[PDB]
């Protein structure tokens, strides 16, 4: 008598990121 | 009757002579029975690591309650396990699975004491209703005592979601065993695989096969990961009946076939092969007389069973000038002992110039963007544990990749952001280098310790420095040379006829030394691959008819 | 075919153990071949009544996978894999390729007249 | 009252008796109460170590409070614990609505407690938070507290930060001693007197991980613990103490205690069983590194500025490997750095590092970046005869003062370091003319700021030998594995000897020479046959090698 209706979901996963720091060479 | 279906009775099977023997292991029956025998938060949890025996200790429950062994009121009780995936099945008109429950749970408050509840994985509890919140206040009443067995993470994942459940519980740690306990659980067991399989075990052959299953495979714990290796050898001695016992060579032949690690026994073909060595590796890496013996002994060490397991077989680096053959012996050495050029890991980190390039070899932390995928040096080697590891170029890595190769030597695991270790115990890595150029032994070992970090270098084996080339060993390369593009030509069925001024025309010149090896192959292809090219496609070199090579002054003539 | 029309409340569980009792009720017969078995994981919405069939030795299951479907799935839940063995199936050489070819020819002739 | 059944409370748990001894730390009770009453700000913070006891902090003011001591203007408050693993999403902020929707359904003094809420901190509490009804009382990790609270801020500037601090050693003793008349319930013993400051003391030294208010809870309840088998002697005792923290470390029970003369009168032939040879310089060196353990020279020099030079290929680094094992109780706590580069002006700025933008910055100082972390280290400094005349100034306040500074800017501490300066010319003369070259190499006022000059030599025809044993010894420990044995033979031994010398590096052959024909050639016997376990290996000699 009952149904289930199964239901969807949404799923995050982000990115990280690198920065290079230069040198001055002397 | 509201129980007589849903779930069997488990003490009875004890009882028909079924269950295993499970002589050992006594101290956390006695410490379940002391937690259990209190007035109030009775309702202990059997909680380790997967596969170091939670069944064993119920069943051991049963054998002592069976045999009446026990303190005073423990006497003649009844442990029922419910199933929950037969009790849900026919459940469908609004109300039914709720009132069943119930039901069940009214039958469970009938008898007192005699009935003890032991469900299996009690996580299914928590969901698997549309649950929990009706078997909840019924446990602090003392009418059941839900004994359970669960894994040690899946228990802090799922089940202690809700605080209000922990005080309905309490936790008993069971720890992996020992390897005389593990002796004591074989010759325990040494009764119920005889009569199953018809066959009789040397006890020799009981004590090698947990002693020779530690240094191998590390993922399963040790209760059962020596019984497996046992099994597997009286199967095989069965199939080898269709020497009528089991040995310690059948164990070192099944753990050789299993994970794939081929340091079984002395087989009578490969004595001469491993014996008569150092002239089949030196059918394609002619020259390099102290280079070539040492890494033969290196290879020859590990097989004899020598050597400390704490460590790869070999780890060691050669390096010297360019064009020398540093990197056509790493080739060769995998060429026999895998018979594939292919199955070898070769990596180069002349492409990791930077602090996050480390992620590509090691894999990504958990649910960032590539947790999916998984690593490259580390993935490759954990299915099969035993490939030879080149790493060309060490030279251009940023030294953040030393600090990840470091913990590889000297313990043999290597971690990773996927949570796992991997152990490098009996790979073989070869480095290899092309520092300075400049020196004979003093200022390249000079630049080498200016290079790396202190220890670095008493971790590894022979640090090798190879020979310039000379005008005598020049002529054998232009037979490799000659017998490479000879066999080249076998597919139209070409070959050549050599003569010998030619072929030592060929080694007089190229001879710049500074270059090594490479300028003879350009050379040669200069001078015959294309006259041959050239004549090939405009007819008259119709196949089958060979051409033989003569001399005309700086050219070759065909 | 298991999940078809199982919209219920309790349908997929009940067949799920029709068939385990048609597996069970012989007595060492039947061998199941069920290709592909990462889906065995979830399917649920379930599908954890395996473990003590396959924990008393009485469900005999030869399966086949990939290898990184093997890693994304079933070394995520490390308390099924103990109850499984790994028979590490590699790649052939070109002459065992050449081996093989010599016996897969007649059928390529019968199906095309050449 | 409906989230009681879901959350905690130490209110009516209060007056139960539930609650421990509250000795010492009487002041920290003051400030959050100071804090507490304002008009803002009213939301402290416990930042401090963990496993220190914040949490008796908060016990002690709720039975402050069950008592009344605070002003009437915080009469009668009512604190609940606050459970932190009943939420860990779909729960990590489903439960917490209705748990802030109860707090908002008080109008009065249900002031809160969150422990290690650093985990929990994002802005979904800030408009409550201060719109004023609630306290927040908090505790959290130092080094955390620089990680979330700066950048996921978004209310930073409403907290105080009270800090809890590491006890001393005698008010560590109070609070153990206040703790004592619990544990006649869970174990039962006579409490020995004397055993509760011996096992502070003890666990003062090695435990680093654990904290010294819980530190001495590791301790006594542990050692009733294993007490337990023997009513399967009512009394605990000092060896109660030692079989538990020797039998947890690994480590053997001689040095249980007196760090001051008992390991420091063993600086003696136990350097014989590490090194081989020289017999006057372990005794100058055992005289020289005793005389900094006194206390009577200033406070800030190295513990020992002696050097020594002579031949290679001695003992000459394997003294300094003998003395850091034991003194400083670690096996890889040397620094071997070598300047055999310095000739440049451009060559001594590796030694200290670069400016912040330059070249070598990351990397930081040759020497100073592997001294800052485990500054218990001995340091040697190889080959200093060839370095340019820019080191010295360097190296000398470095043996002048105990301080020098990096390439960042930061200040590194030589205060209890050695330094050994070695060499290798001399070795030819005695003792005369190797002295006047080392006046002539260096200025003579460099010399008056070390210490001994001592002296090392050749060795001994038969007391070379001994090395050789000790590296068949380090040989046999390998090949356990087959389980055998060699039988060694002194001809062969003596042969080694002679052959192994080679009057340029000193005694370097071995390590690979025991390796090449003995192992090669048994390698051979054992994968073709005539050799099994149990057997006892003859050597000896025919004509040329060493026959097996
Ligand atoms: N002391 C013991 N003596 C004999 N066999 C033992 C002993 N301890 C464990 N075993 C064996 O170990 C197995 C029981 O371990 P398990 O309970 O299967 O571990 P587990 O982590 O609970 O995995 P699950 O959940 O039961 S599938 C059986 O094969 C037992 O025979
Ligand atoms: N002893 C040798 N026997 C046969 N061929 C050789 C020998 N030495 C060099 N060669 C040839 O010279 C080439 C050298 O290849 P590599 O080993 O890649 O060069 P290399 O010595 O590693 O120089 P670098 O600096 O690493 S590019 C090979 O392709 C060989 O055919
Ligand atoms: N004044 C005190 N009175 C009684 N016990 C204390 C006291 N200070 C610390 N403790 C001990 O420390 C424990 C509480 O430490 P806690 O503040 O919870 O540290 P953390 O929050 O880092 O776990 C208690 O079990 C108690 O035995
Ligand atoms: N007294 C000794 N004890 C132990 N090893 C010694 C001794 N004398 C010489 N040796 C050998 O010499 C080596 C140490 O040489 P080392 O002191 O490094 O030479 P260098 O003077 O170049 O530093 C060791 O490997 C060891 O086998």
């Amino acid at each position: 008598a009952a149904a289930a209706a199964a239901a969807a979901a949404a799923a995050a996963a982000a990115a990280a990121a690198a920065a290079a720091a230069a040198a001055a060479a002397a | 009757q509201a129980l007589q279906k849903y779930s069997t009775d488990l003490t009875a099977r004890a009882r028909e002579g079924k269950l295993d023997p499970v002589i050992g292991r006594d101290n956390e029956i006695r410490r379940v029975v002391q937690v259990l025998s209190r007035r109030t938060k009775n309702n202990p949890v059997l909680i380790g690591e997967p596969g170091v025996g939670k069944t064993a200790i119920v069943e051991g429950l049963a054998q002592r309650i069976v045999a009446g062994d026990v303190p005073e009121s423990l006497r003649d009780k009844t442990i029922v396990a419910l199933d929950l995936g037969s009790m849900v099945a026919g459940s469908k008109y609004r109300g039914e699975f709720e009132e069943r429950l119930k039901a069940v749970l009214d039958d469970i408050k009938n008898s007192a004491g005699q009935i003890i509840t032991f469900i299996d994985e009690l996580h299914t509890i928590v969901g698997a209703g549309a649950a929990g919140n009706m078997i909840k206040p019924m446990l602090a009443r003392g009418e059941l005592r839900l004994v359970g067995a669960t894994t040690l993470d899946e228990y802090r994942k799922h089940i202690e979601k809700d605080a209000a459940l922990e005080r309905r519980f309490q936790q008993v740690y069971v720890g992996e065993p020992s390897v005389e306990d593990t002796i004591g659980i074989l010759r325990g067991l040494k009764d119920r695989y005889e009569v199953h399989h018809g066959v009789r075990i040397t006890d020799s052959a009981l004590v090698a096969a947990a002693t020779l299953s530690d240094r191998y495979i590390t993922a399963r714990f040790l209760p059962d990961k020596a019984i497996d290796l046992v099994d597997e050898a009286a199967s095989r001695l069965r199939m080898e009946i269709d020497k009528e016992e089991v040995g310690p060579d059948d164990i070192a032949d099944v753990v050789s076939a299993w994970t794939g690690i081929p340091a079984g026994r002395l087989l009578e073909g490969e004595t001469a092969k491993l014996l008569r060595m150092e002239d089949e590796l030196g059918k394609r890496v002619i020259g390099q007389k102290a280079a070539v013996t040492a890494v033969s002994d290196a290879v020859r060490r590990s097989r004899a069973g020598v050597s400390d397991p704490n460590r790869p077989t070999g780890a060691f680096m050669f390096l010297g000038p360019t064009g020398v053959g540093k990197t056509e012996l790493a080739k060769a050495l995998a060429d026999f002992l895998f018979d594939d050029e292919r199955a070898m890991v070769r990596i180069d980190m002349s492409e990791y110039g930077e602090k996050h390039t480390v992620a590509r070899l090691i894999g990504a932390p958990p649910g960032y963007v590539g947790y999916e995928a998984g690593g490259q040096l580390t993935e490759a080697v954990r299915r099969r544990p035993y490939t030879v590891v080149l790493f060309d170029e060490i030279e251009k890595a940023h030294p953040d990749v030393f600090d990840v190769l470091l913990q590889v030597l000297d313990e043999g695991r290597l971690t990773d952001g996927h949570g796992r270790t991997v152990d490098f115990r009996n790979t073989i890595l070869i480095l290899t280098s092309n520092l300075g150029s400049g020196g004979s032994a003093e200022q390249v070992l000079a630049a080498v310790r200016a290079t790396f970090k202190p220890e670095f270098i008493n971790r590894l084996d022979d640090v090798l420095i190879f020979e310039g080339l000379n005008p005598e060993e020049l002529v054998r390369i232009v037979d490799i040379q000659l017998a490479q593009l000879g066999k080249r030509l076998a597919q139209r069925r070409l070959q050549l006829q050599v003569s010998l001024p030619a072929k030592r025309w060929l080694a007089q010149r190229g001879f710049d030394p500074v270059y090594g090896a490479r300028p003879l192959r350009r050379l040669v292809q200069q001078a015959i691959g294309d006259q041959l090219a050239k004549m090939l496609l405009a007819g008259q070199v119709h196949d089958g008819d060979t051409v033989p090579v003569n001399v005309s002054p700086d050219a070759d003539s065909l």
